[PDB]
C-alpha cells in the first residue's frame, strides 16, 4: 500500500535480506512476499557486483559498523549523485548492504550479534530519506516494485 | 578500488537491471 514507506517496513526489508545473506531467516510465518521477490533480485546483483568488483572490494576494510555506515554514506551519495531514483538502483541499496554484512562478518574488529541490526538501520534511514518519496510516487512496494519485478 | 568505482558500478548494474524489466 501506500504506507509501506514508512520507516518500519523498510527496516524489514532491510534487515530480511540481511538475515537471508546470514542464513539465519527468522522462523514463523517467513518474509512477505515483497522480501521474497526482492532477495533473488538483491542476491543476483550482489553476486554480479562482487565479481566485477573483486579486487576494489578485496581492498576495503570494514571493520566495524562506523567504517560501514560512512562507506555506505560515502557510496550512495556517488551513485545517486545525479538525482535520478529507479528501482534497480534501490536493489543495488539491499545488495550492497549485503556486501558489507559479509566483509564486517570476516572483518569486523569487536563482532558483535547485533550487527545486522544496525546496518539495516542506517540502510531503511537512507532509503527513507532519500528515495521514500520516489516509492510512493510510483506505487510503493506492493503496487510498484512487487508488480514489476516478481514473475510472468 | 574505490568509492568512486565501487559507486559507479553499482549505478551501471542497477541502471541494467532497472532497463531489463522496462517493458
Amino acid at each position: 500500500g501506500m504506507t509501506d514507506c514508512e520507516f518500519g517496513y523498510i527496516y524489514r526489508l532491510a534487515q530480511d535480506y540481511l538475515q537471508c545473506v546470514l542464513q539465519i531467516p527468522q522462523p514463523g510465518s517467513g518474509p512477505s512476499k515483497t522480501s521474497r521477490v526482492l532477495q533473488n533480485v538483491a542476491f543476483s546483483v550482489q553476486k554480479e557486483v562482487e565479481k566485477n568488483l573483486k579486487s576494489c572490494l578485496d581492498n576495503v576494510n570494514v571493520v566495524s559498523v562506523d567504517t560501514a555506515r560512512t562507506l555506505f554514506n560515502q557510496v550512495m551519495e556517488k551513485e545517486f549523485e545525479d538525482g535520478i531514483i529507479n528501482w534497480g538502483r534501490i536493489v543495488t541499496i539491499f545488495a550492497f548492504e549485503g556486501i558489507l554484512i559479509k566483509k564486517l562478518l570476516r572483518q569486523q574488529i569487536a563482532p558483535d550479534v547485533d550487527t545486522y541490526k544496525e546496518i539495516s538501520y542506517f540502510v531503511a534511514e537512507f532509503i527513507m530519506n532519500n528515495t521514500g518519496e520516489w516509492i510512493r510516487q510510483n506505487g510503493g512496494w506492493e503496487n510498484g516494485f512487487v508488480k514489476k519485478f516478481e514473475p510472468k | 578500488x574505490g568509492v568512486r568505482e565501487i559507486a559507479y558500478g553499482l549505478r551501471r548494474a542497477a541502471d541494467d537491471v532497472n532497463a531489463q524489466v522496462e517493458r
